[PDB]
């Protein structure tokens, strides 16, 4: 449907191609075609999600390792007769490890994936839809086809279109062309195909320029598109590969070893499947759930949506947050107080009785000055609100148009009545790069039928363009004074922190612009210059109530807040001091320059440590010296700033290395989003291409969260690294004591069936366990970690897990090892070089230290006594390794035992410890004996020794801050 | 690559993290020392806190075979040197040369006797005396005359020893009425032992069967008991029991078990060599 | 003394706390 005329084309709907479509048809078409949403997947991967989960991940070894060791027992049974398992029991343990460690993985991401699904729900996408000559925020899924639509820069469009009005409309489409270059659109027909036709726009396509009035053509699946990594994730695929690769390699040494040792093949098979399993953290891909679902329930808890969760990780490691002025740091609702004509300032009289008069209503100036407010403006009111008060009625359009539209309709009259009676003929819509709207009107006097062009925008823009202002209906050019005098009332108006607009027109000549002319929205042929001044509109723009407290909670996390937006240095400045973006004592140049009475060429830039450098200057300035900008100033503040000026400081910000996060409203904030790590787009004031674009939408709109979303951040940051340190120190007193076995000669100190045990009761809960872990109080007092050095794996805590903590827990195994043999007999002197007597099966005179002779199965009775008590010795120290892993900079007395779920694993992994010993039976299935109650303490030296050490060095650590010891032990 | 030569490797001065783990490492093998000599001052010298792991001891032999059998052929010195080589580097600490007088062994009962107490386990006095046992009371199966111990003529002469437990006096089996099968001279201060067949085949076809004890009765007399320690009872001489199979097949394995009944001896399915000992024996010509 | 002494009593009390702590941590997460 791209050839016909509109009239055919509004003709063969049955529809008002001028008005619209009233509600009779509406719901009748609606009925007939129903909601226009595209087609999701058919339902959904279903029960896929379960099976993958206990399929991949970090289990694949551990199914390799079940299926196995079910076959060893398999060809254990299918040879000479060997009734002792010691297979099937591991099987059947590690299947059900395996089984639960899935399932508990897919319901923790079934949770996550409820309240995403909740939140993609949550916000709709809506339009403009043109009903009985009005315009209403109609939800996208509800639109028909035949009903007029219309569509402005920034949004996304809800279904085909087909244009019958255009102004300089861009479309982007990115989706079915792959060209991501914007095309220009127009009402008239260009090509014959549609897929190029620049008279058609697609089915989320979103417009990122201009405005565009068009009635729909397909809705639904039956539309042209209806028919056609983050650095955590990375940090924690890269550990895993490495990790990986290490346990391999330790497993291949150690079967190796044991061949040359002549265990068995079905025994040097099972050592290699209970090392490769115990040396890898199976239990990290858990955790990270954990981590994620944690997060989006506290996200959930106060509306804020998140599209990828592991993006909260980015927020968490931010450095730099770059800010809009208005619509995000202010609450985007400003109201007219202050003006400005004929060289004077005019307090608003926002009052319907006009108490105080203040100002004249009937002054030729003021006439011209609300003929220009009302008719450049695209604000419009919404239906049946002829019933509320002005400033309570809700208002169509961008917050600026809107407060001006009220303004007038408080004061003048009636805007829709004024704009009808004075036709609009051309439309330029307003820019983010212009900076300044017009447009052309006739004028209702038939005694001098000239057409008037209105402007307004940007005071600077305006006064560039305008060369005569009106003074007290006269018309003189202007003058030095007049420049002087109109800037002195501009930083008057600006030392208030309020927004100030800059009016202007000229009336076009009758000889050279005829009453038959065509204008153009891509030729310029107007006379846009030498405009004539009429005055300025000064609104208030009130903060948002948690802006300060956020901006004050940010900054002190060590997040520099720079603060780039397009309105004046003047009115940014004073923004920037209310919200506490430039905290007061702060100083720029121009301050300098004025408290000292000296040429700022004088003053040397470095005394200065705030800045608001212009926009323009911008052009001229090059990569060099926005990096020293950014470096030698402290508290930046950009203003009078292009959304391409936007993604090029948000370039060089990201060239120091600092993350940085950009947040927005407007379209012009999209580059930025699109370029920063993180990008966040607030919820009702924002444009549909920003949220489109943003990693982050804050639905009740409240700067706030941003906080509290870097506070979550830097918990799941440390969470995840708590879980990596203490899985991580089980490795050492696992591989060293057959280290020993094979150095010394000495009896195996630790079995594979103990080393599986120790990993699936020690490093299984409590890895999960520490992710549910509070945060600390230093959360929101540390400096943002920085990406290129502290990453989540270093040698620092490679260090901590190995040469300290897992060197610690060996040597109180092989205490408690030590003190079994010795009790039982074997002194710790005569043990070196006695493993080749030991593991003979034909020596049963075997002596001790006091005489008496073992037989082979006795001896080896006190061995697999030795094992239990090693994995029991383990667990104890196990204990205080998860507690000193609690927290990271903080004293555990400080935090506080607030964790259910980690005294919830303490005491199941010490249950588990006392039942897999004391269960009577076991000798035979495990070979795990008793052991007596004096054992049980051999650990606990131990277990003070590292808690002390622990609480000590993190005492060192709070004390001494950015010493050798945060240097080289602070992981 | 690993860059060098222009700040360091991988660091400044080196000699500040190993210096930190070497003064780590030593306090830690310290505490570790230190703890194992405090626990080591617990521990009793002179007897051991726990023995249930010692639960009654299992006989062996002085031929100690690697794969549970016995076989050679007469007609071949060499094919049993390996048994009677082990068998008499063992028994030359039984020599009566080594066994000498003057308070190191003592001149002890050649009639089986009660358990002789030589005081409590504390050290008032000082190292024990050891009752001493002769190569003659092996009579036959000795090498008092050919260094063979059989294996020329005749069929394998292991020897029974049962395990050293310390302070463990073995009490004969009381209620000699029935004692499953019946004794010939049954007596105190002799523990019993008994060679025979496995299977029903080895049960009868394995010959007639001479105990060399001591005393003219096939067991471990008691005199000898208890062990009371290496530090306490340097060089002791456990009783020996001789077993020779005079007459008997050849050129078939025939598996013997070799079972000691009393009252303080236990039995365990797990451990086959604990109270007994199988053997497989086969002559090949 | 050979004859055993700390078990068959060591798996009764071993259990017996096993369970009392088992029953400690599935009902501290609950409350
Ligand atoms: N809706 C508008 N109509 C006419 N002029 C506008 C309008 N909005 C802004 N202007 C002017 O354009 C300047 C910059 O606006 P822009 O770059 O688009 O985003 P922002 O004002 O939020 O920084 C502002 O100083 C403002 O005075
Ligand atoms: F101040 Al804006 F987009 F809201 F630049």
């Amino acid at each position: 449907e791209h050839k016909m005329s509109v009239e055919e084309v509004c003709r063969k709907y049955n529809t008002d191609c001028v008005q619209g479509l009233t509600h009779s048809k509406a719901q009748e078409i609606l009925a007939r075609d129903g909601p226009n949403a595209l087609t999701p997947p058919p339902t959904t991967p279903e029960w896929v999600k379960f099976c993958r989960q206990l399929f991949g991940g970090f289990s694949i070894l551990l199914w390799i390792g079940a299926i196995l060791c079910f076959l060893a027992y398999g060809i254990q049974a299918g040879t000479e007769d060997d009734p002792s398992g010691d297979n099937l029991y591991l099987g059947i343990v590690l299947a059900a490890v395996v089984i639960i460690t899935g399932c508990f993985s897919y319901y923790q991401e079934a949770k996550s994936s409820k309240i995403m699904e909740s939140f993609k729900n949550m916000v709709p996408q809506q339009a403009l839809v043109i009903r009985e000559g009005e315009k209403m925020q109609v939800n996208a899924e509800e639109v028909v086809v035949g009903d007029l639509v219309e569509i402005k820069g920034g949004d996304r469009v809800p279904a085909d279109l087909r244009i019958i009005s255009a102004h300089g409309c861009k479309v982007d489409n990115s989706s079915l062309t792959g060209e991501s270059e914007p095309q220009t659109r127009s009402p008239d027909c260009t090509h014959d195909n549609p897929l190029e036709t620049r008279n058609i726009t697609f089915f989320s396509t979103n417009c990122v320029e201009g405005t565009a009035r068009g009635v729909v053509v397909a809705t639904g699946d039956r539309t042209v598109m209806g028919r056609i990594k983050t650095p955590i994730a990375i940090e924690i695929e890269h550990f895993i590969q490495l990790i990986t690769g290490v346990a391999v390699f330790l497993g291949v040494s150690f079967f190796i070893l044991s061949l040359i040792l002549g265990y068995t093949w079905l025994e040097a098979v099972i050592f290699l499947i209970g090392i490769i399993v115990a040396n890898v953290p199976e239990g990290l891909l858990a955790t990270v759930t954990v981590c994620l679902t944690l997060t989006a329930k506290r996200m959930a808890r106060k509306n804020c949506l998140v599209k990828n969760l592991e993006a909260v990780e980015t927020l968490g490691s931010t450095s730099t947050i770059c800010s809009d002025k208005t619509g995000t740091l202010t609450q985007n609702r400003m109201t007219v107080a202050h003006m400005w004509f004929d060289n004077q300032i005019h307090e608003a009289d926002t009052t319907e009785d006009q108490s105080g008069t203040s100002f004249d209503k009937s002054s030729h100036t003021w006439v011209a000055l609300s003929h220009i407010a009302g008719l450049c403006n695209r604000a419009v009111f919404k239906g049946g609100q002829d019933n509320i008060p002005v400033l309570k009625r809700d208002v169509a359009g961008d917050a600026s148009e809107s407060a001006l539209l009220k303004c007038i309709e408080l004061s003048s009259g009636s805007v829709k009545l004024m704009r009808e009676r004075n036709k609009k003929v051309a439309e330029i819509p307003f820019n983010s790069t212009n900076k300044y709207q017009l447009s052309i009107h006739e004028t209702e006097d038939p005694n001098d039928n000239r057409y008037l062009l209105v402007m307004k925008g940007a005071p600077e823009r305006i006064l560039d363009r305008c060369s005569t202002i009106l003074l007290q209906g006269k018309e003189q050019p202007l003058d030095e004074e007049m420049k002087e005098a109109f800037q002195n009332a501009y930083l008057e108006l600006g030392g208030l922190g309020e927004r100030v607009l800059g009016f202007c027109h000229y009336y076009l000549p009758e000889e050279q612009f005829p009453k038959g002319f065509a204008f153009d929205c891509d030729d310029v042929n107007f006379t846009t210059d030498n405009l004539c001044f009429v005055g300025l509109m000064s609104m208030i723009d009130p903060p948002r109530a948690a802006v300060p407290d956020a901006v004050g909670k940010c900054r002190s996390a060590g997040i520099k807040v720079i603060m780039v937006t397009g309105d004046h240095p003047i009115t940014a400045k004073a923004i920037a001091k209310g919200v506490g973006i430039i905290s007061e004592g702060n100083e720029t140049v121009e301050d300098i320059a004025a408290r000292l009475n000296i040429p700022v060429s004088q003053v040397n830039p470095r005394d200065a440590k705030a800045c608001v450098i212009h926009g323009t200057d911008l052009k001229d300035f090059t990569s060099e010296q926005i990096d020293e900008i950014l470096q030698n100033h402290t508290e930046i503040v950009f203003a009078r700033t292009s959304p391409q000026q936007k993604l090029i400081i948000v370039e060089g910000c990201q060239r120091q290395g600092a993350i940085v996060a950009v947040t927005g409203d407007g379209v012009n904030d999209s580059p930025a989003l699109k370029k920063a790590d993180i990008g966040v787009a607030m919820g009702i004031a924002g444009s549909d291409v920003s949220k489109q674009a943003a990693d982050m939408i804050l639905l009740d709109d409240n700067f706030a969260s941003i906080v509290t979303g870097v506070e979550e951040g830097r918990l799941i940051f440390d969470n995840l690294k708590k879980s990596i340190a203490y899985t991580l120190t089980s490795n050492i007193p696992e591989i060293t004591p057959f280290l020993l076995f094979i150095m010394a000669n000495i009896p195996l100190p630790l079995g594979t069936i103990t080393i599986l045990c120790i990993d699936l009761g020690t490093d299984m809960v409590p890895a999960i366990s520490l992710a549910y872990e509070a945060a600390e109080s230093d959360i929101m007092k540390r400096q943002p970690r920085n990406p290129r050095t502290d990453k989540l794996v270093n040698e620092r805590l490679i260090s901590m897990a190995y040469g300290q903590i897992g060197m610690i827990q060996a040597l109180g195994g092989f205490f408690s090892y030590f003190v079994i043999l010795a009790e039982n007999g074997f002194l710790p002197g005569n043990l070196v070089g006695i493993r080749l007597n030991w593991d003979d099966r034909t020596v049963n005179d075997l002596e001790d230290s006091y005489g008496q002779q073992w037989t082979y199965e006795q001896r080896k009775v006190v061995e697999f006594t030795c094992h239990t008590a090693f994995f029991v010795s383990i667990v104890v120290v196990q204990w205080a390794d998860l507690i000193i892993c609690k927290t990271r900079r903080n004293s555990v007395f400080q935090q506080g035992m607030k964790n259910k779920i980690l005294i919830f694993g303490l005491f199941e992994e010490t249950a588990l410890a006392a039942f897999l010993s004391y269960c009577p039976g076991m000798d035979v299935a495990l070979r795990m004996y008793p052991l007596k109650p004096s054992w049980w303490f051999c650990a606990f030296p131990y277990s003070f020794l590292i808690f002390v050490y622990d609480e000590i060095r993190k005492l060192i650590l709070r004390r001494n801050p950015g010493g050798w010891v945060e240097k080289e032990t602070y992981y | 690559s690993e860059k060098k030569e222009f700040l360091g490797r991988t660091g400044g001065s080196w000699f500040k993290i190993l210096l930190f783990y070497v003064i780590f490492y030593g306090c830690l093998a310290g505490i570790f020392i230190g703890t194992i000599q405090v626990m080591l001052l617990t521990i009793s010298e002179f007897k051991p806190t726990y023995q249930d792991r010692v639960a009654p001891p299992g006989l062996t032999q002085i031929p100690q075979i690697q794969k549970t059998e016995i076989s050679f052929r007469p007609n071949d010195p060499k094919s049993y040197e390996a048994y009677v080589l082990n068998i008499v580097r063992f028994l030359e600490k039984y020599k009566d040369s080594a066994q000498r007088d003057d308070m190191i062994f003592e001149d002890c009962g050649d009639v089986p006797s009660e358990p002789k107490e030589r005081g409590d386990f504390n050290h008032e006095r000082g190292e024990r005396k050891v009752c001493r046992f002769k190569l003659e009371w092996l009579g036959n199966c000795s090498g008092l005359n050919d260094e063979t111990y059989g294996y020329k003529e005749g069929k394998p002469c292991i020897i029974i020893k049962l395990n050293r437990v310390l302070g463990f006096k073995p009490k004969p089996p009381k209620n000699e009425s029935l004692e499953t099968y019946p004794v010939m001279k049954y007596n105190p201060n002799v523990l019993p032992v008994q060679c025979t067949g496995k299977r029903d085949e080895d049960k009868d076809k394995v010959g007639n069967v001479e105990y060399f004890g001591l005393g003219n009765s096939p067991g471990f007399p008691l005199q000898y008991y208890p062990y009371y320690g290496k530090l306490l009872q340097p060089k002791y001489l456990q009783p020996l029991l001789a077993v020779q199979f005079t007459n008997l097949t050849m050129d078939t394995e025939i598996r013997i078990e070799c079972k000691a009944y009393g009252e303080n001896i236990g039995y365990s399915e797990k451990d086959r060599f604990q109270g007994r000992f199988d053997v497989k024996i086969e002559v090949k010509s | 003394d050979p004859f055993h002494y700390d078990y068959q009593t060591l798996r009764i009390g071993g259990l017996v706390f096993a369970v009392v702590l088992f029953s400690v941590g599935i009902l501290l997460i609950l409350s």
